Formats: C-alpha cells, structure tokens, sequence
RNA sequence: UUUUUGUUUGCUAAUGUAAAAGAGAAAUUAUAUAUGUACCGGUACAUAAAUAAUCCUAUCAC
RNA sequence: UUGGAUAAGGUGCCUAAAUAUUCGCUCAUGAGAUCCCAUAAAAGGUGUUGGUUCAUAUGAACUAGCCCUGAAAAUGGAUGGCGCUAAAGCGGAUUACCGAUACCAAGCCAUAAAAAGAAGAAAAAAUUUUUUUUUAGAAUCUUUUUAUGAGUAGAAAAUCGUGGGGU
RNA sequence: UAAAUAGUACCUGAAAUCGUUAAGAUGGAACGGAUUAAGAGAGAAAACAAGUAAAGAGGGGAAUAUUCUCUUCUUUAUUAAAAGAAACAUCAGUGAUUAAUUUAAUUUCAAUAAAGCAAUCCCCUGAAAUUGUUUUCACUUUCUCCCCGCACUAAUGUGGGGAAAACUGGCUUUAUUUCUUCAAUUAUUUUUUUUGCUGAGGAAUUUUAAAAUUAUUUGAAUUUUUCUUCUUAUAAUUUAAGUUGUUUCUAUACAGUACUUUCUUAACCCACUCGUCUUGAAAC
C-alpha cells in the first residue's frame, strides 16, 4: 500500500495500473456541508465546482 | 501481565469462557477464543479516603467513603453505619458521583489511614456474592408479611459471609468514630443526603 | 474466505504495521523525536533565529520593492489622469 | 424535605423531526437549565427515565418507566436526542422526563 | 416551561414577538397567563394599524356572516387570536396548547398578587428604534370599538395604590429583616460567619 | 416494524392488506397488486399501503422455523413420525386438523416417548 | 362535616390525570433614564442600573 | 433496516433548526419578502443614501440604491397564515445548526456474476464412568465473496390455488 | 328422535341487510399508512429446572409362566444447568465532542532592564523634484507652557494662534523569554476528555501464516534508548484471526396485574376515488 501511496502522490511509471486497480472511492458527504454545488469555487459568490487546487485536502478531510 | 501497543499498558486479567455455540459443521464450541481481557481503568478521581455520593439505591443521596478497589470493577465504600447507617456496600464507579473531599486530608484522620487500609485489605468481592444456599433458604419461605421480612431478615443476619463483612464495618466505624465525630460540620456532612436544588446547575457545579 | 472486520489500517496498529512494515520505525523515530526535553530547544531558540537575520533583511526588501512599484503605478496612473483632465 | 431528587428535569417535546415528516427513533428533549449546545454535551451518555403513571396495576404498581438514554445535542439551544428502548407515544409530548446523574 | 403557570405582564410587549414566544411555550406545555393585555405595542403608526384591522373588519362570508370571521375587539382576544394563528389550533395537540393560554385586560383577582414577569425580546423599548411609530392595542381596540379603556385604566390606578401600599409594607419588612440578620451574624460561630462572608452571605 | 426473538428477525408483522379492502365489502384483503393507471399504491404514494417486496424476506437461517426455533412437520399417522427420531431436535410436530381422538391419542404418545414436541396437543380432548 | 380500610340478570363497593419531586418569588415606571424620602409638577437628598448572573427556602433523626 | 453525515432549501411561531453574529439601506394613509411563479410600463419626486463633473462651504447639473406617485373590479382574502420595522424586509459577509427513499459504515432479502467443492469428533455438565447437543455432502445442490435493486405498454421465469385422471 | 337451532319455507346454512347484549368512540364525513401507548380477549410449542430417591397407577423388550431391563404419568424432597433481558466493563467497526502535539515554511510579534539616536522626527505612510538612482516638507503625544475668546466646552474643559521634550510612539546596541509573548496559516507527525450506534460469523487439514505485544536470547545498526529499530531462537498473549465476561432479574412460576400475540381505542406525522380513455384525472 505504501508503494501504491507513492505512485499515486508522484505520477509514477506505474500509475493507470494503480489508479485502474483501485476502486472507485465512495466519499462521505462533507462533515460541514457544501457552500452551493451550483457555483463554481471561483465565483465571488460560495460555490464548490471547478479547480481548488490546494483546497481540495480540507474538502476530503470532511468527506472521508 | 499487559499489552503497551503505541505505548498504552493496557493491562490484562484472565478471563474465563463459557459461553457455548454450535459448530458451523459437526460439533460445538466455547465461542469465546480469548485468554485475557483488559482491565477496568477506573476514574481518576477514585481514591480510598474520597467521600462519595450514592445515587441508585436503597442509600440513593447518601454520602459514603471510598474503602477499597476490589480487583474487579467495582469499589467497596462504607459511609461508617455508626454515624451514616450506610453499610459496607459493594457499589459500581458510574453509580457514584466522588466529591474531592479526602477523609484524610484531615490532621486528625491522616493518622488512623493506615489503619483504616489494614482493616480494609481483607475485604474481597465473593464476600458480598450472595450464597447459593441462603439464597434457597429465602426463597423457600415465599410458598404474614411481616413473619417473611423479619425472616429474610434472620436468614441474611445467619449467612457465615455476611458476618466477617460485618465485623469489618464495626472495626473500621470503630477506628472512625471519634475522629469524624469531633469534626461537627464534616460529621454533619457526612449524615446529609445530597440533593439536587432548583438552583444548582449540574453542568455548572462541580462534584 | 469468509468476510471479517475491516480493521482500521490507520488506528489498529498490528494490521497498520502488517500493511506498512516501516510504520513502527518511523512513529518510533517520531516517538523519540517528541521525547525532546525543552531545555536543549529553550537554550537554542535565539541561536536559530538570530541566523535569519539576512533572511529577513532580504525579505522586508522583496515587499518594499513591491510597494515601490505598486505605489509608483498609482503615481503615473493619477498624473496620466491630470494631463487627460486638462 | 424527604424524597430526594439528584436528577435533572426535561421536556419530552416531539421526535426527531423535520416539516412533515417524523422519526420516532429519537426524542427531542429539552433539558431544564441547559440552553447552548456546549451545555447540552454536557449530558450526552446520562440516562433518562420517562416515569409516567397507568389507570391500573401492572406490577403490583401503578407506574411504570420508559428507559432511554442521551445520544447527542439537538441544534444550537441545548435541546438533545434521547433514544429509548421502545418509542415514547406522541401522547406523552410535552411531558416530564428524568436525566439522571448516572452513569 | 417548568413552572406550573408564567404570568406575563405584557405591557410595552410587541404583539407579534409576544404571541410567538407565548405560542411556543404553550406547544412545549407551558400555561402562561397574560395580563394588562391593553398596553401591547405594535410597531406601525396608529392609523396604519387601524387601517389593517379595517380590513379585517371588511372580512366576512356575505352568505351569512354569523359563520365569518368573529373580529373580537377586546385586546386580550386580540392576543388571543394573533396566538392561535401562530398556532396549530386544527389538530389536539394545537387546541390543548390553545386552552392552556388565558389573556386578561387589567389585572384580576389572582394574578395581581403573584409574580408578573417579562420578555426582553419582546419590549419595545429594545425591538423598536426610538424614531420609528407605534400604536397601543388599547387605543387601537377603542377605535375599533371596545370602548371599555377607561374603566380599565381606573381599576388599574386604583390596583396601583394597593400595590404601592403592600410595597411599602414589603420594604419595611425586609429592613427589619435586614437589621435583624447583621444582629444575629454576631452570635453565630465565627466559623460559619466567615463561611458566609466568603461566599457573599 | 422489526421484532427480534434470539436469533430470530421478523422484518415486518401486520400482513399486507389489498388497498381499499378496508372500505369495500366486495374488496377481500387478500393481497392483490394494484395494476391500475393512477392508483397511488402502484405509484406508492406516501401514507397508503404499501407494498409487498422481496427486501422484506427473512433470513434463510431462520426461515422456516417457529417460536420455539424448530421446523413444523404435519402428520396424521403414527408411521410418519420415523424422520423425526433422527430430528427430535430441530423439527416439532403438529397433528393434522383431520384426525380422530384414537389416532391423536396414539401420535401423542409416540411423540413424548420419541421426545418429539408437539404444536396443537391439548386438541380434542 | 372528621378517622380507618380499600378502588388488585348488564351492573349494584370503588380511580382518574396533557403533566409534583422546592413546579418557591405580588411595585411602579422610563428606556436620551427611573424609584423612594422630605419640603413647596418643582427643589434637595439617597437608592438602582450584567437587572432572577438575585433572594428565599430545605437534611440538625429518636 | 440501524446509526452517521449531507443536498436542495431553510433556522420568529405554524415547522426540525439562529428572535445567531457582523455591515449598510428602507417608513410605505394599500412597504417588502425563494428560479419556474403567478403582471407592471412610459413619465415623475425638494424622501433619503451614496457617487461624478462643474462654479468661492456654499450653488448647479447629472448618476443609481431603497422608498413614493403613476397603480381602477366585481362573494370576503391572502409574501401560505400569523405577524414582522434595534425585521421576522432588501444587498452582502461569518459561523453553527436543521434537513431526503440521495451519500457513508454495518446487518438481512432477492437478482447477477464469481471463488470452490462428488469424510473426521467438538464442546459442556455431573462422577477414570455417564449425560446433553450435534458429527453435514441433496450439482437448477452446498459454502463463501462482490456488486446491484423505479417502472406504464410489453416479455419471461419461479411460485400459489380450483374441477377431473393415472400413480 | 341420536338430533327439532332436523317441524314440512324442514340437509349444510355464507355475504349483503336488520335485531339483542356488552365494550368503546363521537366539535361540518368515515376508513386508512407509519409509530407507540392504554385497555380487553386469548396463550406456554424457546418464553427455567435436566437428572436422583421413595411410593402409586400402568405399558413394553430381553432373558428359561419366573428374572432383569426400558420407559409414561401422579405425589413427595432433591439438586442442578441453560435461555432471555438489563447494568457495568473489555475489544473491534463506525461516528460525535474537547484538549492538545513534533518538525519545518511563511517579513509575525510582544515584552523585561540598562544605555543611545531623531523632534513634524522616527518603523511606517503621504505630497512634490528612456528604467533605476538621488532630494525636499509633512507626518506624534502631552494629565506641558504662553497669548487671544480669556469659562467661551460634548468634557473634570474648550476654539484659534505660537513654543517645549521625547513621558508616550519609533529606531540602534547587550542579557533574558516562566514578568510578559512565542501568534496565525500551511505542510509534516503524535496524542487526548466525555460519549452514541453496531457484534455478521463460528473456520474436520489457512481464526493458518505472518503482524503486534510480553518475558527471556543472538548479532547488528542507530536517530543514543524504561514504546529505538532490524533478526536468532524459545514460550506465551491479542492490538491478529467480525463480543466477550461478571452480577442481578425473569424465578426458586406453570399462565397473572408479568411476558408473547390479536383486537379496540386514542395520540404525533402523513393520506383526494377506484377502474378507464388520455400529454394530462381527485376532477365540474
């Protein structure tokens, strides 16, 4: 598991092997809501789709 | 004997098994396949000289002293039944909210602690389990009410295990008797039953 | 073979160390770590921070360098705006 | 005077609950000085006793009681959840319940 | 909620704020006893609410009006009936709620010898900003056509006087009281004294 | 709602009844599926009797067996209760509905001296 | 009107609680201030300004 | 089915959850209040709140927020109702919470697929000797595993019953 | 007459509909779904006691009409055991809650006590002289002083006009961080308080092996050690290898006021008339 860790976090030649062994993961709903799956995360407004980069660690944090 | 994985020191008691299932193919078997099970780690708070306060029995509200850990759980007390009436009892840790108040944080108790342990070191939990025999011995009477309380009664008194217990209680009330007498307010205390006032709040007050 | 208990792979820690066979050294190496006393981190505080002295000198430079250059745009911003006002 | 009390009193109010539809697992309590939530946790592993009278004897009695216990803080007002063993009727809303010290 | 009644005093309360609080005290089991129900404030100026109760007023079934609407004047009924719209008067539960809520104007026989309390989030003095207009349901009751808001207001001057002398007699008793409790701190153990000087009695 | 007795799960108690049996005589309330058009159980409409389904089965572990966790077998003769003394144990008996006082003397007496239970063995007498 | 025992041919003894566990609490009023007292609405002096975040009531058996 | 946590949407009462926090705007003698959605315009205002450009804290001209006029229909009437103005309205912001038959963990039913399969003692209770259970092997079968489950018209399989016939 | 509730409409004798009695409900429908509660009927086939001794009634089988043996009922007294449920505890799975924590990165800070610098001056900031570079003034507190109004204020002060140093604020050095601060965010780690729900399975040749832990033991490494790691051997344990234990109660009963169950009533939430044609039916 550790060897699947590291190509996971670095894209590794052994990586669509990983990720295609590995079952879909089925994430808990998050621990402190949504702000509005209608909105994007970039909009000024709350919002959730798209790109968080960085910010996704929190949002799988409450979800797992 | 214990366990310390990620360094917990759990420690761990013989169990015995003897619950029995049924094989999934030909025989049966003890369900149970372990040897050892962990301690009870009882509250922080739960020392000998503690006074305490029961809240389930007959003595519910009552105020009593913390006597012994008895190896399984559960603690002796003896809110000493020559100035309290509570007697020796076996009671549970979550049954009993435990004050922060030590008998022997007093000058003139400190001195008979030892004492009081010596008295104390002898007391074990198959002294309180009821005997099979004194047990058919009350039942029987059930096949007038007054006859079958005070005999019930007498049956208790005659049982040979309650007597040690009782001589026990009468060597430790003994021991504690003028110390906490000459105390006014504290024996006063210790005769008070604590009840919950409409002005107390429980998640505010402490112990 | 029959399905048991999914033991926690993060929190039980036989079937931690089964799935990740150098998990006991490394939290034994950050058990060990920890167990630092304070006085050798007490006595090295000003020994470590005072060789971020440059650090910082080239630090304040970058965001002041910044501001230069953020505050000299609003200088030719306005004075770009007086010569359109007349 | 005599008959000590050492319990907590409570509310029995509806059940869990949304608009229009009901989840009679878990009772709404309202606990008698509690009003936040940090205070509500405060009683979240106690025992309760819905101790309610009956026109006849069952037991040689004429009481009998519901057992429950607390499961965790309701929105933000110190009102809990309490799950007991078998549902509390709905006739019983509005009525007085026990958070008992123990455990 | 875990008395056996709350008698509110319910002058310089706001109509709406009041009714709910007292609606969900009622749902959680709660009798509550409304008094001076004619000193009720609503936020609005006197015209505008006249105007709203107006259109009340106009509300009626022309097949036969004796099944319309009842108006009620009176402000205890007024209060009475702005609880039962806040309120799930169509089911048991609903009307029990309802039946255990009593409204009065003034203060009768035993509720002016018993303690009256108050709803902070309910005063106007701390709802309402100070340039903004109000009405007294009183009044407004009295242009609807009540017309029994002097007589309130003379038994409620008369129940002051009462009240005034039993307060006078009240303060005398607990100076005596007082006096007596620091003559009688001397005699008691010093011990306990300063028990009860440490904990502030 | 869900009873549980031991090992035992009932999912469900209180049999389905045909939709609209309650208020029509002629309406048995012997389940039927409602085929319908618009017929709010077909639909299952919140509030109005619901349907049978195979999530309501119970375990196949327990199926079959009744309060005192053993299979019921009916018999109406003595000769047919030569299977059970292998299965005294997990198969009780039940005399059929059709047979004589004798005959049900005689099965009685067989199944206490093969140790055998038996459902219905005070009838008829 | 008071005490004891009980309410464990269709009938002729007979029980119900929407809420006991200290279910404790009577001044009035103003909210850009009030309240008491003393003199002639005014004057002066006190009081109050997290007010229930308080006070009062409980256990000392015989 | 049992717990948990959420979506949409809400948290003054009806109604579970905020009379939450924080910053502005608005007074309406027909205020306003969630997409679809349950109408409103041209034109105006010396109501108030911000901005912009000109003239020695004044005079103007614009601009756009909320409010007002424009704004009349027939049973009595509807932001859903109550009601709400230090909002329970409007525009934000920060948290917590409530909230599905959806999601997560576990159990069980069935469907589909899969891994595999044509012989020997286990326990307990009494006192070495007894007693109590079991000691399995049906291939459309047995054991175990994972995923999945709306459904009219329509199709199929397996089941449940009735009259009569052979065994 | 076996039977007349088989009396000529005569076997059985359903439903619709109606009568009697009893119980219950009853504010412009009734019924219902789901969940319980209260009552009222029934009930022991798991919802305790197998066995042992005696006497009473019987039934069988074996033994060459006489011995042993197996048992079924009734009573006596004479002992267990198990099952369920609660409480507590343990473990595991899955959450909720409150206290933290190692090591780094990111202009952090803020203090203590001894000196010093600048005075519209300082860390800053502001306005002016094919990119950088340089310069000017203008920026602060006062419970300070002076003049004017000289009581004019919101004010236990004030408005306007001038001076002052340097308390305050800023900077430069040395020692300290437990007087005080050492934050926040992220990355990387380690714990912790109080607690909800759940316990599938039961492994005759993988509940094994290993993994972890304990106690010995061998060698080595190293972050240098009372949880340091890696193996050599032994013996065990569970954190492995899906819940076990204790104590009570039911209960020392043979059916009740308990337990199971049916029914009747309530109560909270929900619930429109079915079949059909139809895009669309609760349909006026």
């Amino acid at each position: 598991i550790e060897d699947m860790v590291y190509q996971l976090y670095t894209c590794g030649p052994v990586f669509k092997k990983v990720n295609n062994f590995l079952w879909a993961f089925k994430l808990k709903p998050p621990r402190k809501g949504f702000k509005a799956k209608r909105h994007a995360f970039n909009e000024p407004r709350p919002g959730d789709w798209g790109n968080r980069e960085a910010h996704i660690n929190e949002l799988i944090n409450r979800m797992i | 004997k214990h366990y310390n994985v990620k360094g917990k020191k759990k420690v761990l008691v013989p169990v015995n098994a003897k619950k029995t299932i049924n094989k999934k193919y030909f025989g049966r078997k003890v369900a149970s396949k372990k040897k050892y099970v962990v301690q009870r780690k009882l509250r922080k708070s739960i020392e000998v000289g503690k006074v305490a306060i029961i809240l389930t029995g007959k003595h519910m509200g009552k105020r009593c002293i913390i006597t012994k850990i008895l190896n399984s759980g559960l603690l002796a007390v003896v809110g000493p039944y020559e100035i309290n009436g509570v007697p020796l009892k076996r009671v549970d840790s979550r049954y009993l909210v435990v004050t922060s108040t030590n008998i022997f944080n007093f000058e003139n108790i400190a001195k008979l602690k030892d004492d009081f342990l010596n008295y104390a070191q002898d007391i074990d939990d198959d002294s309180f389990i009821k005997t099979l025999e004194i047990k058919k011995k009350q039942k029987k009477l059930l096949k007038f009410m007054n006859n079958v309380i005070d005999k019930i009664k007498e049956i208790r008194k005659e049982d040979p295990k309650v007597q040690k217990l009782e001589g026990i209680q009468k060597d430790i009330g003994s021991l504690l008797k003028p110390e906490i007498l000459k105390n006014k307010v504290f024996a006063h205390y210790l005769k008070s039953k604590f009840t919950l006032r409409n002005d107390m709040v429980l998640h505010k007050m402490k112990f | 073979k029959k399905r048991l208990q999914n033991k926690n792979s993060l929190t039980n820690f036989a079937v931690r160390c089964r799935l990740n066979p150098a998990y006991k050294l490394l939290r034994s190496l950050a058990v060990l770590r920890m167990r630092k006393s304070i006085l050798e981190k007490s006595k090295n505080k000003k020994e470590k921070r005072v060789q971020k002295q440059i650090q910082k000198k080239e630090l304040q430079k970058i965001n002041h360098d910044y501001y230069k250059g953020v505050a000299k745009a609003v200088k030719k911003k306005k004075k770009r705006e007086e010569k359109k006002a007349k | 005077l005599q008959a000590v009390r050492l319990y907590e009193k409570g509310v029995i109010l509806g059940y869990k609950r949304s608009q229009r539809n009901q989840d009679p697992n878990f009772t709404l309590i309202s606990i008698k000085n509690v009003n936040t939530k940090k205070h509500a946790q405060f009683y979240v592993g106690k025992r309760v006793a819905y101790v309610y009278r009956t026109t006849k004897h069952h037991d040689g009695v004429k009481i009998k009681c519901i057992w429950g216990k607390v499961c965790r803080t309701h929105g933000n007002s110190g009102v809990i959840r309490a799950k007991f063993k078998t549902h509390i009727p709905p006739k019983a809303f509005g009525d007085r319940v026990r958070i008992l010290m123990y455990p | 909620m875990y008395k056996k009644e709350y008698v509110i005093d319910c002058k310089g309360h706001l109509l709406g704020r009041l009714a709910s609080l007292i609606a969900k005290e009622l749902l959680n089991g709660q009798r509550i006893v409304a008094v001076r129900c004619e000193d009720i404030n609503i936020s609005g100026s006197l015209y505008r609410n006249k105007l709203k109760y107006q259109e009340f007023l106009r509300l009626r079934t022309n097949t036969n009006p004796k099944k319309g609407p009842l108006h009620l004047r009176e402000p205890s009924k007024i209060l009475w009936r702005c609880v039962r719209g806040m309120l799930p008067h169509k089911t048991y539960k609903g009307q029990l709620a309802l039946k255990k809520l009593k409204v009065c104007v003034g203060m009768p026989y035993p509720y002016d010898k018993k303690k009256k309390y108050v709803l902070p989030s309910a005063l106007r003095a701390f709802r309402l900003k100070k340039h903004r207009r109000y009405c007294r349901l009183g009044t407004l009751s009295s242009r609807v056509g009540w017309n029994y808001d002097t007589l309130v207001k003379k038994n409620e001057v008369l129940r002051k006087q009462v009240s005034k002398a039993y307060y006078k007699k009240k303060v005398n008793n607990l100076n005596e009281k007082k006096e007596i409790k620091t003559e009688a701190l001397n005699l008691i153990n010093p011990e306990q004294r300063q028990v009860l000087e440490n904990f502030g009695y | 709602a869900v009873k549980k007795v031991g090992k035992i799960i009932k999912k469900r108690t209180k049999k389905f009844t045909r939709f609209q049996s309650n208020r029509f005589m002629r309406v048995k309330p012997a389940w039927r599926k409602p085929r319908g058009i618009d017929c709010r159980v077909r639909r299952r409409y919140k509030g109005t009797n619901l349907m049978p389904s195979i999530g309501y089965g119970s375990n196949k572990k327990t199926k079959f067996l009744l309060p005192n966790n053993k299979y019921k077998y009916v018999v109406k003769n003595v000769k047919e209760m030569e299977p059970l003394i292998m299965n005294h144990t997990k198969y009780c008996v039940q005399i059929a509905h059709n047979v004589s006082s004798k005959k049900r003397k005689q099965i009685i007496e067989r199944a206490k001296q093969m140790n055998v239970s038996v459902i219905n063995a005070k009838a008829r007498l």
